[PDB]
């Protein structure tokens, strides 16, 4: 809840535990976007 | 009487269930009171 | 037709 | 097919009657006249070959002047004469008056009529009693008519959306008394008994609808929105179909346990009104705050056994998904942990029709929160106090006893009464 | 005559009426909108509906 | 006491074992009654004229 | 069916009689008795025949498949079959609507509907 | 709260007492 | 002419199979009304093991619709192909089950199932030759866990030689829709552990994660979810249908994954599977198939393989292709990931090939896997089950329907089995 | 050329036999006016069966109407063939009988039975040859019953040798009509057993169950009712007046149906009966025609012959049809269902096939079964004869009419022992 009450973040990341979004930059004819990969209640090795 | 055997375990597991549910809540109203009279004190 | 149908018995 | 027979017992009841059945032949199109320039209306409605709908209700009670306010306004057409029942002297606030003396009669007239429509129905899903509990005709003649159902139609789900006293604010002084008597008579017949309490919906009116003089109309057409909500999977189409028995299968864990707080959202007024998204998520949170509960407990008190959503209008089951995992995850709303879903979410396409003259706006979605928690068992601590407080003097005891009860019946009641807290308690605690 | 088939009318023309009802909402799309996918185009073949 | 007939019995006879009872009667019919049941169980029939 | 970048009843001459008698000819009656009576693999003469898997047959390939299933059967015959199932075609009328009309069509009793 | 349930079980009690002496 | 008899069971069993025939239907060319449109002979060469013909040329599924409920499959038969159904396989109550397995197995579904029993042998004898049953429906509900086991049950008393295959929508795992699924759920894998030859677990949230992740689609309704089970379903027994280079029916399939009878339960997916921007920019290969299907996030099931290991695996590819190159790629797929394989199975893949790939498509590849990763997904369920067990909540409502108390243990103590086999077979060593 | 002399009589006989009439002039192209307006050589062929050429071109049925009460053949010339019959056959009383069957047995029906038998014989002799009497009526009335098998008893006596086939309304199971329903039913049974030797039996509870299953109607009026009895008591007959590939007359019909000549009490269905919504939806084969032939919902008795066994069943099938088919078919069904056929008969259906099928219907197929099925509605009748007469209640008016006591139990003791009878015969056991 103090990381965000967003339906996508909470559930959709959530499901399989994949804990992974994917945000397109536009339209599918731009087709990139960003995977945010974040495993919530856990520090990546990076700033571990 | 291979049949009536195997029913007649069956029950004595029966039983055996229905002994472990009940001792379960016992145990149940057991920490209930203990928390109620934890908070009333 | 309760015993209609035994083996004959008593031939005398 | 799905029909549902309407009881309305009491002023109260028949007031809020009057609201609901407005609601319906809105939503349903139909005039007040009775018929309407499909079969959706066969929930609440049974047409004729004129082409003139009916309502399958019964407005029951031993005071005229209510009836008769129905019998003179604008649905004079529209229900059935005989199907109003009016009784000749007022049980003034008496349950015994109204559950011993007077209401025989009137209950038997009243089984007579409520038989004649459950002849008429193909399907029953089961009955909506709508009273008063703290007045001797809605608590007395609502108990007695509940127990006689209960004896002849068995196991048809018997709904009761009761309107319970206020814990400081109250409009008579036998209240607490007839509300143990109602209580210990219902805790045995209803099947699903909804609590309301008119403070709680006077709290909702002044913040959210920013009325500052609310009344019983404005009461009565949120109870309305509440139970069009509640039905709307009966008469209308839509993702995960929810049904009356349906209810009570998802939502009643204990048959001792079966009271249950109510919340509506949005509550917005006409001018606030589309200046905000109102999403399926906000709408969830928004039904799941403590504020919007219809009656005067504090869900933080206690924790939520099972909660059944009813959405309406353009909501997604990935919506009402995503919203119920934001809730689980929120701390503030705790749950049993011996029931580890406790959710039941049903959505239905029809967004809910605005009564025009009415405070509620246009919204294309809409949430009914109806929760089995054990925070209720607040409001029966409030009610077994503000009764034995006038019972330690026995005060107004001889009133009761005058129409044929005994101090007995008040002892067994409240007894009855105690033992309900005691079984909140243990369901509450693991 | 009358009214055997005055009988049969009512019942050809209340069948008529359901079978009405669901081509209506075949047609029109409202019909089964519980099982209707959320974008136009196939998901399989990513193709547009027609 | 059996009443099916509803004739004269002309003539009725045991079973050798004695279990059955056959009454050919003015009815056309030879009924076989079970003592132990009580009841008819064959009724032949066949015979145009009485029995 | 490809592109092509007139009806068959005037193909071949058809007389109205023929036209009007095409399931009323006793070959014909005889050649859906043979169609009934192999269910099912009532085509499959016409499969074995149609080598491009086309459903479709010319004259010349039906006529043998209905000599084949029963030799007393004339072109004429065939072809009037092929137009009262087809109307308005330039021949290669589908076997298996060919079939299924003339089954359908099938008569018990040659006295009877003829 | 508590009071009140004694006093239905003292009640109880009184009204056992007087079938008692009958 | 190996005929398969689809039934339908509640709410989700209804829609999934009105998605799976509305796909099907599509994939013959048969339009709403029933006549052929298709324009292509192999379409009509195997009609027969779905449709039956009528005095016309309309074509009908072989298709029985059950349900407690009426509404359900009035939505169904308003649906955009309802009206193909034979209206008499509809059986349907007046009451529905309030998602009360009992009310669905014991006291409403022991009147409609002789029915349903009825039009299950009529649609049977009418066959020439049966390969078995497909039934869909969804486990954690009512009138669908219910009349499906009560069902299956029957059918498998009936007609035991012949094929079972089950399509069960097992109740998400984080996100639950209705309280007593754990119940219902609990209640119908004993069933489905004794009775169904073959079984397929679906999961909502599965779904959801594929049609995110992979689809990458925005507000997904069900019509989605159902419209790729459709696609799964028909990709299982597209071989039946159409020639192909290597065929393989139900059976084969189910006597090349079934190493013992009660391991059973199979993840499924479906492949390519791919979101609109990248389509132009895909490359559609065989070894682009194989990569996509071994993915754990293809699967339309909750539990990730990674975490188990690989009983058996059947592949079935649709579209022409090398067989070399099939079997290439997926020995590959086995030698790089052999610590996913059991050990005691020298070849661990059952690799068909059908040579008509679905409409639209340049190629696919649907995918059943047995492993012992649903290991973790009973153990959730029984989780959930003890959880409310222990506590005997809502019990009252399926007691009050006339079964034992003991039936709640049996159906536990079974499942509880289930998993060790599971544990014992993922954890079992070679010689 | 083998003439059948048709008789109507009470109430329900009259209606049912008027239905009748217009089902068969409809068959043979027979306008309400008599003339001939079919377009066909083979209505014409045998239409001496039933009708006779008068001066003109009319064609008259070979009718007998019988009553007591002037009303119902008032309605009977008002239907639309009333104008059909001949003045002279309407034979009618002027007290009716008040459902008495000793009314319309000894006091009421002694004086006009004299016009009866003179019309009856005015109609035999005429004929070239006669294969028999067909005697349309509804056990449970007054006129009907007991007029009806008054007339059977002396058309019995005079042609012993010629055939007697009776088509009987016994009173239904549930919902009775009228009080005395088991009292003329039992009376009427005692002179059928002896007298008839052909019956069928029907129920109008029956009828109603058939076409709110079958057909689906919402409405059903005794039209329906009548117009399904006309089909099977014209499909009987059909072999008589059209072609047949295997034919088989009446006679015929009864040496391959009764084993006994107790036992010739039959229950009749008609096929194909489908739903107007689903004719588009059945095809019309063999197998589809056997399968709804025989599930006893199709059986218009109410009786359900999975109780009994089946000691015969003839099928009269219409229309363009293999024999192998059928036979296989027959053969097929004896052998699924042995546990419901007599052992001791090697062979349990006479399978007959008739070139012309009913007008509209491309194939058709009766039913005709003799089974032991029909002891537990003789029972139930028993069951409410007994208990009645046990108190002897509105015994005092069949006794006011000269009946005497004692023929009350003649006639429970005949139909006991013709239950007795079908018992033994449904538990006897080869060698
Ligand atoms: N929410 C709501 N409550 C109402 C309304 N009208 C009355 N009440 C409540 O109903 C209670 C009394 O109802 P009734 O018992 O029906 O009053 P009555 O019709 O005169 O009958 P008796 O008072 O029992 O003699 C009061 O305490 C009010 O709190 C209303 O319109 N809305
Ligand atoms: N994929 C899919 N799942 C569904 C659909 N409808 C319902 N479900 C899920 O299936 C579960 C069981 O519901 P169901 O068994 O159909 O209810 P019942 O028919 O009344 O027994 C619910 O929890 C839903 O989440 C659908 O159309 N598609
Ligand atoms: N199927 C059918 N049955 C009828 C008709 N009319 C009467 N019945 C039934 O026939 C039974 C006996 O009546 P009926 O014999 O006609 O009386 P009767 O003429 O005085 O002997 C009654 O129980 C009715 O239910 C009809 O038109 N069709």
């Amino acid at each position: 809840d103090a990381r965000g009450s967003n339906p996508d973040e909470v559930w959709t990341a959530s499901l399989r535990d994949a804990w992974e979004r994917i945000l397109p930059l536009g339209s599918i004819f731009s087709g990139l976007a960003i995977k945010i990969r974040d495993r919530p209640g856990e520090l990546p090795a990076t700033r571990a | 009487p291979e049949l009536e055997s195997m029913r007649e375990r069956v029950r004595q597991q029966r039983a055996i269930r229905e002994a472990q549910r009940r001792r379960d809540h016992a145990a149940l109203t057991a920490s209930i009171q203990k928390r109620n009279l934890q908070e009333e004190q | 037709a309760s015993l209609n149908a035994p083996p004959r018995r008593n031939p005398y | 097919m799905r029909e549902v027979i309407s009881i309305h017992i009491g002023q109260a009841g028949i007031q809020v009657g009057n609201a609901c059945w407005e609601l319906y032949c809105l939503e349903h199109g139909i005039q007040p006249d009775g018929q309407m320039p499909d079969d959706a209306f066969n929930t609440f409605f049974s047409e004729t070959g004129a082409g003139k709908h009916v309502p399958r209700c019964i407005f029951l009670d031993l005071e005229p002047t209510v009836v008769d306010e129905v019998r003179t306004g604008t649905y004079r057409q529209l229900f059935h004469p005989e199907q109003l029942i009016s009784g000749k002297e007022d049980a003034a606030n008496n349950f015994a008056r109204g559950h011993y003396t007077i209401g025989k009669e009137i209950v038997d007239l009243a089984l007579d009529r409520i038989r004649k429509l459950a002849d008429n129905c193909t399907g029953l899903q089961g009955f909506l009693v709508f009273n008063a509990v703290g007045g001797g005709t809605g608590s007395g003649l609502g108990s007695l008519l509940l127990e006689r159902l209960s004896v002849d139609y068995g196991k048809k789900s018997k709904l009761g959306f009761t309107v319970y006293p206020s814990p400081q604010v109250s409009t008579a002084v036998v209240e607490p008394y007839n509300s143990v008597l109602s209580t210990h008579s219902l805790l045995e017949h209803t099947d699903v008994a909804v609590m309301l309490d008119n403070e709680a919906i006077y709290d909702i009116c002044r913040r959210s609808l920013d009325i500052e003089r609310p009344t019983y109309t404005n009461l009565n057409r949120l109870i309305a929105q509440v139970i069009s909500s509640l039905t709307a999977s009966l008469r209308f189409d839509g993702a995960l179909n929810v049904d009356i028995t349906e209810f009570q299968t998802n939502l009643v864990p204990y048959p001792r346990i079966h009271f249950m707080l109510s919340s509506y959202a949005p509550i917005i007024s006409a001018e606030k009104a589309y200046h905000e998204q109102l999403s399926v998520a906000e709408i969830t949170n928004a039904a799941f705050e403590p504020a919007s509960m219809m009656v005067k407990c504090d869900p933080r008190h206690g924790k939520y056994m099972a909660c059944c959503l009813m959405y309406r209008g353009d909501v997604v089951p990935k919506d009402v998904n995503a919203s119920v995992a934001t809730i689980k995850t929120k701390r503030t709303i705790q749950f049993v942990d011996w029931c580890p879903t406790g959710f039941k979410c049903g959505i239905n396409y029809q967004p809910p029709t605005v009564v025009p003259g009415g405070d509620l706006a246009k919204v294309q979605r809409a949430v009914c929160m109806i929760s089995n928690s054990t925070a209720i068992g607040e409001i029966f601590s409030r009610l077994d106090h503000k009764f034995d407080l006038m019972y330690a003097k026995r005060a107004f005891v001889h009133w009761y006893v005058g129409e044929g009860m005994e101090e007995g019946e008040f002892s067994e009641a409240r007894e009855d009464l105690a033992a309900l807290e005691k079984d909140f308690e243990e369901v509450g605690a693991e | 005559y009358h009214r055997e088939r005055s009988n049969w009318e009512t019942q050809a023309q209340a069948a008529a009426r359901e079978a009405a009802r669901l081509e209506a909402s075949r047609t029109t799309g409202t019909g089964a909108k519980r099982n209707q996918g959320s974008e136009s185009y196939n998901i399989i073949s990513l193709n547009y509906n027609n | 006491t059996f009443t099916d007939h509803k004739q004269a019995i002309w003539s009725v006879r045991f079973h050798h074992l004695g279990e059955v009872v056959a009454s050919g009667s003015l009815d056309h019919t030879v009924r076989l009654w079970d003592l132990p049941a009580g009841k008819c169980r064959m009724a032949l029939r066949g015979h145009v004229d009485s029995v | 069916q490809p592109q092509q970048p007139v009806p068959l009843a005037q193909s071949l001459g058809l007389t109205q009689d023929e036209v009007a008698g095409a399931l009323s000819h006793p070959m014909v009656h005889e050649l859906a008795r043979s169609l009934y009576g192999k269910a099912s693999g009532a085509t499959s003469v016409f499969v074995r025949n149609d080598l491009t898997r086309c459903g479709q047959l010319p004259v010349r390939d039906m006529t043998r498949c209905c000599q084949a299933l029963v030799p007393g059967i004339s072109e004429r015959q065939v072809a009037a079959v092929m137009a009262v199932v087809d109307p308005n075609s330039a021949g290669g009328v589908d076997y298996r609507a060919f079939v299924q009309k003339l089954t359908e069509t099938g008569v018990a009793n040659p006295r009877m509907l003829h | 709260k508590e009071k009140m349930m004694m006093s239905l079980e003292r009640d109880k009690l009184a009204a056992r007492v007087d079938a008692l002496e009958q | 002419m190996r005929e398969i008899v689809h039934i339908q069971g509640g709410q989700c069993g209804n829609q999934i199979g009105a998605k799976f025939w509305e796909v099907v239907s599509d994939e013959h060319g048969i339009d709403p009304t029933g006549t052929y449109h298709g324009d292509s002979d192999l379409q009509l060469e195997r009609i027969n093991v779905y449709f039956n013909e009528a005095t016309g040329g309309r074509y009908v599924p072989r298709a029985i619709l059950m349900d407690l409920e009426p509404g359900t499959m009035d939505s169904v038969r308003s649906g955009p192909y309802g009206q193909i159904f034979r209206p008499d396989n509809f059986v349907f109550g007046q009451t529905g089950a309030g998602n009360n397995w009992a009310k669905g197995h014991y006291t409403e579904g022991a009147e409609l199932i002789d029915s349903v029993l009825d039009v299950v042998r009529k649609e049977a004898e009418s066959c020439d030759c049966l390969q078995g049953f497909q039934v869909c429906h969804s486990l954690g509900g009512g009138t669908g866990s219910g009349m499906g086991t009560l069902l299956i049950s029957k059918i498998r008393e009936e007609y035991p030689d012949r094929m079972m295959l089950t399509f069960s929508v097992v109740p998400s795992p984080k996100v639950s829709d209705t309280v007593v699924e754990p119940y219902n759920a609990t209640l119908s894998v004993h069933q489905l552990v004794e009775n169904a030859d073959e079984c397929m677990v679906l999961d909502n949230e599965a779904l959801y994660d594929i049609c995110f992740r992979t689809l990458k689609l925005t507000t997904p309704t069900f019509g989605d979810l159902n419209h790729l089970i459709s696609a799964v379903m028909s990709g299982i027994t597209c071989c039946l249908r159409f020639p192909g280079q290597l065929n393989a029916d139900l059976r084969k399939l189910a006597v090349n994954l079934i190493p013992f009878p009660r391991l059973h339960f199979f993840m499924v997916g479906f492949t390519p599977l791919t979101s609109r921007g990248s389509q132009q920019y895909r490359a559609l290969t065989v070894p682009e198939l194989t990569q996509q299907m071994w993915d754990a996030k293809n699967m339309m099931c909750a539990a990730d393989p990674r975490h188990g290991r690989y009983l058996t695996a059947s592949a079935l590819f649709r579209g022409r292709m090398s067989t070399k190159e099939v079997d290439e790629q997926m020995l590959n797929v086995q030698n790089k990931n052999s610590s996913y394989f059991v050990e005691w199975i020298p070849n661990n893949v059952k690799s068909s090939v059908c040579d008509i790939p679905p409409k639209g498509l340049k190629m696919s590849a649907t995918f059943i896997g047995n492993s012992t990763a649903i290991q973790e997904m009973f153990k959730r369920v029984s989780e959930q089950f003890t959880a409310m067990f222990r506590r005997k909540a809502f019990l009252h409502w399926y007691t009050g329907e006339g079964m034992d108390e003991m039936e709640f243990t049996e159906a536990e103590s079974n499942m509880n089995d289930l998993v060790s086999e599971y544990q014992q077979y993922q954890d079992a060593s070679a010689e």
